[PDB]
């Protein structure tokens, strides 16, 4: 998901 | 509402970009020789414009007259009175011409003039004299 | 915040009932609007009280007691909504002192498939609500993927590695209960470009820009545009990123081209004005000889030959004044060229050195979803986003294994069993099961209900390798191929000596192409032994799966020995590679949303399913088949916790399928 | 075989 970015 | 700023998106773009596998590539590349093809034919005519600055070499240094240096008369002399009526032969009625062709009478004088000997110089004739070029 | 602080951390409106609310007091939310207040805070109340104290069972009677009046006054609500908080996990769940020793004897068998977080959460309740449950795991280990790496004083995660943000996160209130070492991540990430060299803030911040600006550039394609469909298939989020970016090309030469298509414009206006002042002095050059002649005419003279040089003279200085007129134009028109060229738009969109660096960007957001992104949909990719966490992302600083291991404590798991076949029909359920160590073996499972826990990527398998009977209605297994489902890889590399920066938890890697982007393109520094983790996203992912260990560890030295120094880079003691994809017991690493597919899937994933009756024409019976898992959440894909509320959640759901529900009678 | 939890 988006949340993962870094 | 709006893209973000700097960022070009048409509906007519996306659709043109879209329409086949490979299209995009080729409206890329098409602008590619649009550019190559513009960018020298702009040297083409550089070296045009630069030959054509070459004929004109040296400008119009010695053919440039003494100066027109003489002060206005309300005084009209039979010389210039003559003057007057062969300008109205050679320019008609530019009576800035035939005043500068004077060289100390005001524009306002000529048209003056024109009125007053209209009669007797029979100027209506060589205006038409004049016409007939 | 304090009791609406309570809803937040427990994901529910603080002044308003939500849907499963209305569900189960259908009387207090069509009643009057007082009502709904008082419910309300009960609500709001009994869940700050468990979450005050969260190592603790909180009971009827120890919330009746912290109640005020007029609050106090109806126990019967106080009941009812105490009931309902704890049915669906909203208050004791995790792992928590008992008050009440479970019940002195278990209504209903449930067996459950895998003792992944999921699988484990919805056993721990079920338990909880005294019915007898047993897990089965293919693996040697509980956790599924959530993995540590433990050997010697060396800990890393092959599995979930982050918590994302303790605000509103379930795994706030287990990370009270068990011991979580919860570092932050300080998100200040320098790049490395592929011969070693550090990339210039100038570069880094401005590329970084251009990421986050095509990515809303992609959703005005999605949402204004309504770019969605392209020639029956659905667009991906990859491939509107490459209209976006080839419009942004094309903008460059569109702008290159007007502007020479300007400077040929100014190109000939000059060359008219030239012949006209090559034409000019032409007549110059003569009508100055004809004046020359006349002025030879020695005075005294008869009139006509006195205005014969008087007239010239008027004739050549009024066409020297036009010259010296066409020669200011020409100047102006002169500079303006200097000006064009001195100056062009735009040379070019994005060089090498750009592109590569915005391709590690992709890299990382490859690396987010666990998919290349010309897979993700392109209009609901991010539809789970409103429901970020908030506060910053942390890292188990001593491994997220101790979760899993933790609940796992107190329950019948069966650790290497493989279930080969799930059957469910209107009186029963039978588990078929081998032992994953002698194969031939066989081992059968009676129950009344099924939790289904499998990864998606298993339920995906060609062949099955889990086998349905009766087989699941098109809806489900439509559901199953629609869905996406990922794959992300880790290299733990394991040193004995420091030779990074210690104070910065994570640096990245720029690949030379974007066929290779998402290969070891970032680092990880966050444990306590001097440990290096690095990902491969993308692509990368599954092609490196089939490369060597130590090929796969040469290329993270090499890139190291690039950023660090030749000599810096020592050998590992220790390395460990995850092949998620190739691994039977989760084939990929976690769901995406898929191109095709939308955030509804999730939902028909959770939905339960009722077998046909035995005699013909018999009632419709109860429902059989149940799944939880990180695939079956619309609100929380992907995640850790994401699994845990729907293990929460399935347990909810079957104990009321098979306890009945008190709360709302 | 594995050092994994
Ligand atoms: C590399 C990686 C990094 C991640 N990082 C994060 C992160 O930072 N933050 C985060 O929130 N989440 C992360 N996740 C995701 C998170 O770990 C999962 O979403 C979560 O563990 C899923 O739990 P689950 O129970 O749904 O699936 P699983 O944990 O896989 O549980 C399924 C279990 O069933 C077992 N099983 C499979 N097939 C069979 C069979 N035929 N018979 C019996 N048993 C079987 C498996 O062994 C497994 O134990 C990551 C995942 C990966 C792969």
């Amino acid at each position: 998901p988006l949340s993962f970015l870094v | 509402r709006k893209p973000p700023k700097g960022m070009f998106l048409s509906q007519e773009d996306v659709e043109a970009v879209s329409a086949n596998a490979t299209a995009a590539t080729t409206v890329l590349r098409q602008l590619d020789m649009e550019l190559v093809s513009v960018k020298r034919q702009i040297q083409n005519i550089k070296q045009t414009n630069s030959a054509l600055k070459e004929k004109l070499d040296g400008g119009i240094e010695p053919y440039r007259l003494p100066e027109v240096i003489q002060k206005c008369n309300a005084r009209w002399t039979t010389e210039e009175q003559l003057l007057a009526v062969q300008a109205i032969r050679k320019y008609g009625r530019d009576f800035q011409a035939i005043s500068d062709v004077i060289g100390n009478k005001s524009v306002v004088q000529v048209k003056n003039f024109f009125v007053n000997y209209r009669r007797r110089f029979n100027i209506d004739e060589v205006l038409q004299e004049w016409e007939a070029e | 915040s304090g009791v609406e602080g309570a809803a937040f951390q427990s994901r529910l409106p603080h002044d308003r009932m939500t849907s499963q609310e209305a569900a189960c007091f259908p009387d207090i939310i069509s009643g009057p609007q007082q009502t709904q207040k008082v419910f309300l805070f009960i609500r709001n109340r009994t869940l700050q009280l468990w979450l005050d104290n969260p190592k603790i069972q909180l009971t009827f009677e120890a919330t009746l007691q912290q109640l005020e009046a007029p609050y106090n006054s109806d126990t019967v609500l106080v009941h009812r909504v105490h009931s309902y908080l704890e049915r669906h996990g909203l208050i004791n769940f995790g792992i928590y002192k008992r008050i009440k020793p479970l019940p002195t004897k278990k209504t209903g068998k449930v067996i459950i498939i895998g003792s992944g977080v999921s699988g484990l959460a919805a056993a721990r309740q079920l338990q909880s609500f005294g019915m007898d449950v047993t897990l089965l795991e293919a693996r040697d280990r509980v956790g599924g993927r959530v993995a540590t790496f433990r050997k010697g004083n060396y800990v890393a995660d092959l599995g979930a590695m982050v918590v994302t943000g303790l605000g509103g996160n379930p795994m706030a209130v287990v990370s009270k209960q068990v011991n979580m070492e919860l570092a932050k991540i300080k998100q200040k990430c320098p790049l490395y470009e592929a011969n070693g060299q550090a990339v210039p803030k100038e570069k880094d911040e401005m590329v970084e820009q251009e990421f986050n600006r095509l990515l809303e550039a992609t959703s005005y394609l999605s949402h204004q545009l309504d770019f969605n469909v392209l020639n029956n298939k659905p667009v991906s989020l990859g491939q509107a990123l490459e209209v976006v970016i080839q419009l942004q090309e094309k903008h460059v030469k569109d702008e290159q081209i007007e502007h020479w298509k300007k400077i040929v414009k100014t190109q000939e206006e000059l060359k008219e004005l030239l012949n006209k002042m090559v034409n000019l002095k032409e007549k110059i050059k003569e009508l100055h000889q004809q004046y020359k002649e006349a002025s030879e005419v020695k005075p005294p003279r008869d009139i006509t030959a006195e205005f014969l040089v008087k007239s010239k003279h008027r004739d050549l200085t009024a066409l020297c004044k036009e010259y010296d007129e066409l020669a200011e134009t020409q100047g102006k028109l002169e500079e303006k060229l200097q000006e064009l060229e001195a100056n062009p738009p735009s040379d070019v969109y994005l060089s090498s050195r750009d592109r590569q660096i915005l391709d590690w960007h992709f890299a990382n957001l490859e690396f987010a979803n666990a998919t290349p992104l010309s897979t993700l949909s392109l209009k609901h990719w991010d539809q789970d986003d409103d429901f970020e966490f908030t506060g910053s992302h942390l890292t188990v600083r001593n491994g997220y294994s101790c979760v899993p291991v933790a609940l796992a404590e107190g329950l019948d798991i069966k650790l290497n069993t493989a279930v080969r076949q799930v059957r469910y029909t209107a009186s029963g359920c039978e588990v078929i099961a081998v032992n994953t160590r002698s194969t031939s073996q066989t081992f059968i499972y009676k129950c009344d209900a099924v939790l289904c826990t499998l990864p998606l990527g298993v339920l995906k398998q060609q062949p099955p390798a889990v086998q349905f009977v009766p087989p699941l209605p098109e809806w489900k297994t439509s559901a199953v191929q629609r869905m996406g489902f990922g794959n992300l890889n880790k290299v733990v590399l394991c040193f004995d000596r420091v030779f990074w920066d210690p104070s910065v938890n994570l640096f990245g890697h720029v690949g030379s192409t974007t066929a290779s982007r998402g290969e070891l393109f970032l680092f990880w520094n966050l444990y306590k032994a001097p440990i290096l983790l690095a990902l491969v996203a993308g692509e990368a992912a599954g092609i490196m799966e089939n490369i060597s260990d130590d090929v796969i560890v040469g290329r993270c030295l090499a890139i190291l020995k690039g950023i660090f120094g030749s000599s810096a880079v020592p050998q590992p003691k220790e390395t460990v590679v995850s092949r998620w994809r190739a691994d039977p017991w989760a084939r990929g690493s976690y769901s995406y949303v898929a191109a095709g597919s939308s955030g509804n899937d999730y939902d028909l994933m959770a939905q339960p399913i009722t077998p046909g009756p035995s005699i013909p024409g018999a009632p419709q019976p109860i429902p059989r088949l149940f799944f939880a898992g990180e695939h079956t959440i619309r609100n929380y894909p992907a995640t850790v916790h994401g699994a845990l509320l729907s293990g929460l959640r399935e347990a909810g759901r079957i104990a009321d399928q098979f306890l009945g529900a008190m709360y709302t009678l």
